[PDB]
């Protein structure tokens, strides 16, 4: 499915089909990737489709991998109308600016055992040096809630009570990180691109990534875990 | 106990909603429906009014004492705002948090001002008269509009703050508050 | 009339008296349709008595009004009033109708004949006569299909009908070309009533409107002439009860599915119901909420697609179940709105973030304002917004008053089909009166239950 | 409270379905 | 539809605002508003 | 995509059914309760 | 889930067929009156 | 352990019912 | 743990307001001699101008486990506001019987709880029972004539 | 290992295993790896 | 029998259970107003309200109504109580995002 | 508004819609006056 019949559908030709979760595909174009034409360019309308999730789980005997998880929450998870601004230069060299669109997602996995895992998957404030064939980098991570938000015993940072008010003797004591103290400090992602199936007539290119990034901590509290997330990307020139 | 007939078949006494009120050295509009409240929000309140059921909707009048001859003294509206940034209230959390959005860096609470007034009097005195949309992370009702207007007699600044909600604001006391706030005589 | 002696049922029961009356029946009939016209054209003139020019007709408790308009008889582009004697003609008409018909119901209720049936074989009918019962079910059948040729006639050739969907905000429209497809029509029945689907609710515009008025009207007349020209088959004789209460009871399953439909046709259906007309509805209140505060954070300088919510999913813009782009908030649910004034800002994403950052139009800012302000939320005092609102605005919708008011009429009509097909089974049985105390059924049957 | 309410439960479940019991083998023992 | 709303009906010669026992079940009601579905409102007029 | 699903919501979709196995299933259903109906008349 | 569908559908149309069909199968001839 | 007990207190109840409905004593006409 | 006096930034002496009986849960506030509320420990804290970190609060000790101690941290400040809400500071070893955190009643409590749903109970059986000797004769049924 | 469930005083669980069960519906097999698709017959699954 | 499983065979049974239920149930309420009136409530679930405050991840409709009755109290006592005194300021109540 | 011709006659039109519930309230005055009969 390319960007061009995309547009040529209606609302209600894609409403509820599940297309509009789906990145265009660059059918034309071809493979070699060199033909790109070297410049000061300013990307416009991104676009970004996971195609699996994969979260680190921890086990018993040791062994630290990566495990399938059942996504919870249905199609709310790619994300379209990023913008932003590369260079090409001579040689491949390029780096990646990612500033304004929809670039974030609140997603949620079953780990096996069923534990939630909510974790947002962001792309926002991305930074990518490399090459034409990948290029990597750090991006911002949100924690997932707000500040303003408030738990089922009010608290949180912004508005709620800031104890535990439900029992007045419990008031100082080892929930510490529950109640005194909550922490919403934004992190950092880690994601790799690569690039594939380019288009010099358009300006518009495609290509897989991959991306690892942190979960919710709740709040400042039982750690978070590492989101292994590989995909397909598309996105178009000036 | 004092033998006096009812009211019939004789007209209403006051329908336009509103009732003056005289103090320290000010006379102004008050609503007829807000109720007085003896909580002194500044250490330098003459009266303080609020609405029955939210005290969002509150006019209160300071009366800060002055060094000065005259606001215009002060230079600009956008200047004079400038110093008293602690009427909106301090952010009382040091938490660190950009994962809010629609506002600045650790930063979840922000005013942006539509625009300024200057009333002249019938000589020489000048009205400042503002108007801040006081927004809240959490949109808290919309935020909240600040109705700033300022006037210095001998010394005593006295500047009346209407403050009204966002929610309230388009829901039909829009008007109240600027009857309220465009009546405030300092004579 | 009668007295209770010579009928066996009391005054709270007194009509039951007539089931066998053709002739008082036909009166009563006749007297009630009267008392409908009446209704009609003494509601319609009080309605424009207390109307104001300046205020939309929403805000002024009209009931009647908005489905005149919506016929398209004194408004023009945008739903502005451009006359009112439309609306005076069809009072009045409806008023002296009602007279007439009133005459005939009083003169057969007085002095009408006591049966039609030894002088006037074509109009007296025994409720056991299946082929005069289809007989009568035909000619209604053809008088319906009538009307809703007359509804088609007048959106073909007789001044259009008014159509929201209209750019501009709207206007009156002649149809041109109906949707006279049967897919396209019988998609509609066939169709789920759930969310997404809505049923018959979801047409949404005037060509299936008028379609599916061409399919109904000429079914209908086939129906009438099929009806009038053959007799019930054993298999529908054996399946029915052929008393009139059973009759009865059949209408009153009937017109209950048609008032719960009403009910959801007021409450969903904006170009049947044009939000001009009768208000928003309640997804199009709560889209317009989200929308009008997209639009002023957009005018303070601040960023639509970040700033998530407490929750982290997004203030001003989500994504749907589906995929596409929905606007931020609880208003998620109610993200199935598609209303003439969000069309023009989405495409095939949802909603295009560029042009909802760039194509905002005036009158759709000022749409969506209004939506805001004057959504269907109200008390029974007839005050705007929620139950723990002031008592400062005097609002509650046209589309509240006819889905409470005709859902309440549509569940009574349903408990009365349950209670006229259970009399009407008993009486054919031979139960209406109580167990007969020596012909006990359960006295013939075993124990143990 | 979490073996003590186990206990009362347990005994309040019992003792009166024994009376009961009782009362109910007695009087189908009479036919 | 909702139930009757009788907040505000009685005023006095001068406009101020009675309490009234309706005004409590307001007040209650505010309590009761707010406090439900904490986190899944954005804007101030709860019409979803 | 992730995970494989019908996405048959909206749509205007006829009873349901996406697949003409659905509405061939239902008619056939249909027709044999109406076989076994229709052979067991003359009865009673 | 398509198969489950489909089992959900023929189970649903079955029972309902049989609903219409009984109530076709002569029903006001159940009574125990006369009548 | 807790959910141990509510389950066998519920089970419980719906066999004092499955008794009630179909283990009653059969009423006699006489 | 000893009589916490709470003072001002300026000089004023702010009292917490104790708890009502009413409340499970009591919001923390501060109110100074006259009746004015000073300080609270708000629940929105956004554009507010009554909070410890703003208003300047500072908790002293006197006669008790602490002897003159003052304390100027906003989070012991806001612990000794609350349980100055509950009257008299106190330090309770909650480990030795495992304690949940939540009060309970005295035997004068308990003791009118029981006295008082039996009393009910014993007014129903008073009238049962002189129902029982006024009607005695009628107790298997009416007398038919 | 170290807390094997023949220390745990565990007691059908070495004859649900010894025949075959090894996985639960909570994630985990008793040899000590994560059951990513424990399917109908685990412990949970035999038990119900 | 047929439609309910179980019926009632004995006239005057039916009628003693007619009288019984309003009144058993209204005498339990009365003693459940005489618990009340000494403030002895059930107000808590002791086990699930530490469960809650240990984690922010349980959420139920018992501390969804528990969240509620905070807002009853903290929204109605000013304006119910007058005696206390209570000027409560707009600051300290209790209150979600937005609304 | 009415037309400026049907102006006096907007009081009498302010009454007619009540005239269906005095209709079944005329019912019910009818059966007083029969007796209940
Ligand atoms: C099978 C029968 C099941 C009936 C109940 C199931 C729920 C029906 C329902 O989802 O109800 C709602 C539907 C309409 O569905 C709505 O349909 C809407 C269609 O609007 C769309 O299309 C419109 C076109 O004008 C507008 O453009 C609108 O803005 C746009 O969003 C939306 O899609 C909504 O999301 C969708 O929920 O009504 C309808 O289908 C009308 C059909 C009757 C429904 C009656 C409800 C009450 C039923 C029984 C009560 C009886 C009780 C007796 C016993 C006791
Ligand atoms: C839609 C309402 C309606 C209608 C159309 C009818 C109609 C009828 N009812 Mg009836 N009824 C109703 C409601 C209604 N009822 C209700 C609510 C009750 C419960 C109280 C009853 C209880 C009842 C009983 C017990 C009986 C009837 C009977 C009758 C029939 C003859 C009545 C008669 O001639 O006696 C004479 C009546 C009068 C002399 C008074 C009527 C005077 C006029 C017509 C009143 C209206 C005046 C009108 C404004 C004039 C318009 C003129 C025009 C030019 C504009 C008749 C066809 C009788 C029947 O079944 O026939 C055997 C019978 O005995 N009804
Ligand atoms: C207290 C009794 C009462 C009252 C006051 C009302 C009042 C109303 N009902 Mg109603 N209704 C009631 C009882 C009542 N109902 C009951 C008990 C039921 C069964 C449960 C219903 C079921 C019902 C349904 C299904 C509907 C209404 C609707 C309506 C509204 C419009 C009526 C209408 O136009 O219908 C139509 C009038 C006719 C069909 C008569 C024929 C009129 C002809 C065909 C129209 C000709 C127009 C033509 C195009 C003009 C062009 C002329 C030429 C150039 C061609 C109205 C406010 C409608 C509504 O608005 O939904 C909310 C609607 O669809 N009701
Ligand atoms: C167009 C529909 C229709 C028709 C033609 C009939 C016709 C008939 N019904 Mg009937 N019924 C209907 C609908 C209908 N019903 C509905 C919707 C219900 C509600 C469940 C009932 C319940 C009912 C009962 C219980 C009985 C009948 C009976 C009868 C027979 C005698 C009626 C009579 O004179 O009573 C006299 C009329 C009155 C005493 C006036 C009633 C006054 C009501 C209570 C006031 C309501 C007005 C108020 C504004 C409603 C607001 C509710 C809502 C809109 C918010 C008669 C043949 C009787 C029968 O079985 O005879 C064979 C009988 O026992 N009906
Ligand atoms: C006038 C009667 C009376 C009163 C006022 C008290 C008061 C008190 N007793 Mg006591 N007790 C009593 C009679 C009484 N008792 C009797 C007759 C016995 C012998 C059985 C005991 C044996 C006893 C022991 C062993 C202990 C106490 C303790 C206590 C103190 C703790 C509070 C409490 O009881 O827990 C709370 C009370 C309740 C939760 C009662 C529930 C309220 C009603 C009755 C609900 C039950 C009805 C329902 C049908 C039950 C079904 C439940 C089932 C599913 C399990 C308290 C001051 C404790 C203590 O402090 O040690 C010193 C203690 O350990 N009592
Ligand atoms: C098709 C039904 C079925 C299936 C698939 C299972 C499966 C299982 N059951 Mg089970 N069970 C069943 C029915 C079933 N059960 C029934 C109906 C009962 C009630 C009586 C039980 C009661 C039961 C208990 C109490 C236990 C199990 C247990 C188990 C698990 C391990 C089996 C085991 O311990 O190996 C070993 C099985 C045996 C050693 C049986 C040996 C049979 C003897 C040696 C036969 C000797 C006499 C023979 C007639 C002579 C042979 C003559 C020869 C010449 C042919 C396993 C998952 C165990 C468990 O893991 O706990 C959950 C366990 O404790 N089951
Ligand atoms: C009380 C009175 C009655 C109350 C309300 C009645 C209101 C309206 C009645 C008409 C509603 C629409 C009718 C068609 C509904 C339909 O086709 O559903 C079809 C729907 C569609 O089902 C879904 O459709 C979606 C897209 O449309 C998706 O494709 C889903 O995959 C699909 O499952 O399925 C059902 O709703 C189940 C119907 C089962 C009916 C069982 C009861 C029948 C009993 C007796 C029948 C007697 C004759
Ligand atoms: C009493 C009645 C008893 C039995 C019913 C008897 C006869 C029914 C006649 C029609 C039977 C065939 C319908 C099934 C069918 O054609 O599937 C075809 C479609 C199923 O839906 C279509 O299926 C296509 C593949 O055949 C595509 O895959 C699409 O999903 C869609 O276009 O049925 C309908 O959409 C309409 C059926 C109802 C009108
Ligand atoms: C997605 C598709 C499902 C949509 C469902 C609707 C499909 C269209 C059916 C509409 C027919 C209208 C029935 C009205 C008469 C029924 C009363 C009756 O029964 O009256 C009964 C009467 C008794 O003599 O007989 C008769 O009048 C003859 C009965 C006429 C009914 C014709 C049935 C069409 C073919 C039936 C199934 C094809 C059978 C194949 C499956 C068999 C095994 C493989
Ligand atoms: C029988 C009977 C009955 C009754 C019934 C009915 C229902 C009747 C009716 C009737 C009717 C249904 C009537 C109606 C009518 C109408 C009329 C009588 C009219 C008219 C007209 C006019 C005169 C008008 C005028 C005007 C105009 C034109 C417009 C403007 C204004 C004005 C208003 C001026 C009853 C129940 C009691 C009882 C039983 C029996
Ligand atoms: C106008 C219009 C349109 C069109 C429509 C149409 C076309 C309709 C129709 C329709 C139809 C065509 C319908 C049908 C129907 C029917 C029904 C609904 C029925 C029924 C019945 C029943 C339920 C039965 C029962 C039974 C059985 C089951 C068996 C035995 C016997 C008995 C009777 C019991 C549209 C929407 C497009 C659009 C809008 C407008
Ligand atoms: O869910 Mn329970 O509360 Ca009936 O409003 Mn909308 O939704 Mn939700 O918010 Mn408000
Ligand atoms: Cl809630
Ligand atoms: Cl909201
Ligand atoms: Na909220």
């Amino acid at each position: 499915l390319t960007y061009d019949e995309l547009q040529g559908l209606t609302y209600l030709q894609v409403k509820g089909t599940g297309i509009a979760n789906t990145c265009p595909v660059v059918e034309q174009g071809t493979s070699n990737v060199r033909e790109l034409k070297p410049g000061d360019y300013k990307l416009e309308k991104f676009c970004m489709e996971p195609t699996s999730f994969t979260v680190k789980e921890e086990d018993a005997k040791g062994r630290e991998e990566f495990v399938k998880t059942k996504l919870l929450t249905r199609l709310t998870y790619g994300l379209d109308g990023m913008n932003g601004s590369m260079k090409i230069n001579n040689d491949g060299s390029v780096e990646f600016r990612e500033d304004e669109g929809l670039d974030y997602a609140a997603t949620t996995v079953k780990l096996p055992g069923g534990e939630y895992v909510p974790f947002l998957f962001t792309i926002k404030e991305f930074d990518g040096k490399g090459t034409l064939d990948s290029f990597s980098g750090d991006f911002l991570v949100p924690s997932y809630r707000g500040s303003t938000f408030l738990d089922p015993k009010g608290r949180g940072g912004a508005t709620g009570y800031d104890n535990a008010i439900a029992l007045p003797a419990k008031a100082d004591a080892d929930e510490i990180q529950r109640l005194n103290n909550k922490s919403y400090t934004p992190g950092k992602g880690s994601a790799v691109f690569s690039v594939a199936k380019v288009d010099t007539e358009t300006g518009e290119i495609a290509g897989v990534f991959e991306s690892i990034q942190p979960s919710d901590t709740e709040m400042g509290a039982h750690p978070a875990k590492d989101i292994k997330i590989t995909g397909l990307w598309y996105g178009q020139l000036t | 106990a004092y033998g006096e007939g009812a009211n019939v078949f004789g007209r209403v006494t006051n329908k336009s909603g509103f009732v003056p009120y005289a103090g320290d050295s000010f006379a102004l509009l008050l609503p007829s429906k807000w109720n007085p409240s003896d909580e002194k929000e500044v250490d330098s309140i003459v009266l303080r009014y609020a609405d029955n059921f939210d005290a969002v909707n509150n006019v209160y009048v300071i009366a800060q004492d002055t060094d000065k001859s005259s606001i215009q003294d002060y230079g600009s509206p956008e200047e004079f705002i400038s110093q008293f940034g602690y009427l909106l209230g301090r952010q009382a959390w040091a938490g660190q948090t950009v994962s809010e959005g629609g506002f600045d860096a650790n930063k979840v609470s922000s005013a942006a001002l539509l625009g300024v007034a200057t009333e002249k009097d019938k000589k020489g005195k000048t009205y400042y008269k503002f108007e801040i949309l006081s927004r809240t992370a959490d949109g808290n009702e919309g935020g909240r509009h600040q109705l700033v207007k300022a006037t210095v007699s001998n010394g005593k600044l006295y500047l009346l703050k209407v403050q009204a909600g966002d929610k309230r604001w388009f829901k039909g006391t829009d008007k109240e508050c600027l009857g309220v706030l465009d009546s405030f005589t300092v004579v | 009339g009668r007295d209770q002696e010579t009928t066996g049922f009391a005054w709270w029961a007194g009509n039951a008296r007539l089931i066998n009356l053709s002739g008082k029946l036909l009166g009563a009939h006749v007297a009630h349709a009267g008392l409908i016209v009446f209704w009609a054209g003494a509601m319609n003139l009080f309605e424009v008595s207390h109307f104001v020019p300046e205020k939309p007709m929403y805000e002024q408790g009209l009931i009647l009004l908005p489905h005149i308009a919506t016929l398209g008889y004194g408004v023009g582009p945008g739903g502005e009033v451009l006359d009112t004697f439309p609306y005076f003609v069809s009072g009045v008409l409806h008023l002296i109708s009602s007279a007439v018909l009133g005459f005939g119901g009083v003169y057969h209720s007085l002095i009408g004949p006591e049966t039609l049936e030894e002088s006037y074989p074509f109009f007296g009918y025994v409720w056991k006569d299946k082929n005069k019962m289809t007989n009568i079910l035909g000619y209604h059948l053809i008088i319906l299909g009538c009307g809703a040729w007359l509804l088609v006639l007048k959106a073909l050739y007789f001044g259009g009908v008014y159509d929201t969907w209209a750019p501009g905000g709207g206007d009156v429209r002649i149809i041109s070309n109906p949707t006279t497809n049967a897919a396209i029509i019988f998609g509609y029945i066939v169709k789920s009533p759930f969310g997404g689907d809505g049923w018959i609710v979801s047409v949404d515009n005037l060509e299936d409107i008028i379609g599916g008025h061409i399919w109904i009207g000429t079914l209908c007349i086939l129906g009438g002439i099929w009806h009038i020209y053959t007799t019930p088959w054993p298999w529908a004789r054996r399946a029915f009860v052929w008393s009139g209460e059973a009759y009865l009871s059949y209408s009153l399953a009937a017109v209950s599915l048609m008032g719960f439909t009403a009910c959801c046709f007021a409450w969903f259906n904006n170009t049947a119901y044009p939000s001009e007309f009768y208000g928003p509805t309640g997804p199009e209140a709560s889209q317009a909420q989200a929308f009008t505060f997209l639009v002023r954070d957009q005018r303070l300088g601040a960023n639509v697609a970040s700033a998530q919510g407490p929750t982290g999913l997004g203030k001003y813009l989500m994504r749907s179940p589906t995929g596409e782009i929905i606007f931020g908030g609880e208003t998620m649910r109610f993200w199935d709105f598609r209303g003439p004034w969000v069309e023009p800002l989405r495409g095939p994403s949802g909603l295009d973030l560029v042009k909802l950052k760039n194509d905002i139009q005036p009158w759709q800012e000022r749409r969506a304002a209004e939506y805001m302000t004057h959504a269907p939320l109200g008390s029974l005092n007839s005050v705007g917004g929620v139950a723990t609102e002031i008592n400062a605005v005097n609002f509650v919708s046209p589309r509240s008053w006819l889905a409470t008011s005709h859902f309440c009429l549509g569940f009574f009509f349903f408990v009365g089909h349950l209670w006229h097909a259970g009399r009407a089974r008993a009486a054919a049985a031979g139960f209406e009166k109580g167990i007969d105390r020596v012909d006990e059924p359960v006295l013939s049957m075993r124990p143990l239950d | 409270v979490n073996i003590l309410g186990l206990t009362a439960t347990a005994l309040f479940i019992i003792i009166p379905t024994s009376f009961l019991l009782i009362l109910y083998v007695k009087t189908a023992a009479s036919e | 539809l909702n139930g009757f709303n009788f907040n505000q009906s009685v005023v006095d010669s001068n406009g101020r605002v009675l309490n009234t026992w309706a005004d409590i079940i307001n007040r209650a009601n505010l309590g009761m508003e707010v406090m439900h579905e904490r986190n899944a409102h954005n804007f101030p007029l709860d019409l979803a | 995509l992730v995970d494989d699903r019908m996405n048959g919501d909206g749509t205007g979709l006829p009873f349901g059914v996406n697949d003409g196995i659905l509405g061939w299933v239902i008619a056939g259903t249909l027709g044999t309760i109406w076989a076994i109906y229709f052979v067991s008349q003359k009865d009673l | 889930m398509l198969t489950l569908k489909i089992f959900v559908y023929t189970v649903v149309t079955f029972f309902v067929g049989l609903f219409i069909f009984g109530f076709l199968s002569n029903d006001p001839s159940r009574n125990p009156g006369k009548g | 352990m807790e959910a141990l007990v509510y389950t066998f207190l519920l089970i419980g109840t719906l066999g004092i019912i499955f008794f009630s409905i179909f283990f009653r004593e059969p009423p006699r006409i006489a | 743990l000893g009589h916490a006096s709470f003072k001002d930034q300026e000089g004023r002496e702010l009292f917490v307001r104790r708890m009502p009986t009413f409340f499970e849960t009591f919001p923390v506030v501060l109110i100074d001699k006259d009746g004015v509320v000073r300080a609270d420990v708000p629940f929105r804290k956004a554009e507010s101008k009554y909070s410890i970190e703003q208003v300047g609060v500072s908790v002293t000790f006197y006669g008790g486990e602490l002897n003159g101690l003052t304390f100027t941290d906003p989070s012991t400040v806001k612990k000794y506001a609350r349980k100055a809400q509950l009257g008299e500071i106190f330090e309770f070893d909650r480990s030795t019987l495992q304690s949940d955190g939540v009060f309970r009643s005295s035997p004068r409590g308990w003791f009118t709880f029981g006295h008082l749903s039996f009393a009910l109970l014993f007014f129903f059986g008073h009238i049962w029972h002189g129902s029982r000797t006024i009607f005695r004769d009628v107790f298997a049924g009416i007398d038919e004539d | 290992v170290l807390n094997p469930m023949w220390r745990q005083g565990m007691f059908v669980l070495p004859f649900l295993t010894r025949l075959g069960v090894t996985q639960s519906w909570g994630g985990w097999t008793i040899s000590g790896e994560t059951s990513s698709n424990p399917g109908i017959w685990s412990y949970e699954g035999a038990a119900a | 029998s047929q439609i309910f499983g179980v019926a009632f065979s004995n006239k005057r049974w039916l009628h003693f259970f007619m009288l019984f239920v309003p009144v058993t149930g209204l005498w339990m309420s009365a003693l459940g107003v005489v618990g009340l009136a000494l403030n002895l409530r059930a107000y808590d679930f002791v086990s699930q309200e530490i469960r809650a405050a240990e984690d922010p991840e349980f959420e139920t409709f018992y501390t969804k109504n528990i969240l509620l009755n905070e807002g009853i109290r903290a929204w109605m006592a000013a304006q119910d109580q007058p005696h206390e005194k209570l000027t409560l300021p707009e600051e300290v109540l209790p209150r979600g995002n937005a609304l | 508004k009415l037309p400026e011709a049907y102006a006096p006659f907007s009081p009498i039109v302010d009454v007619l819609p009540i005239i269906p519930v005095l209709f079944i309230l005329l019912a019910f005055v009818w059966q007083a006056s029969v007796s209940f009969r």
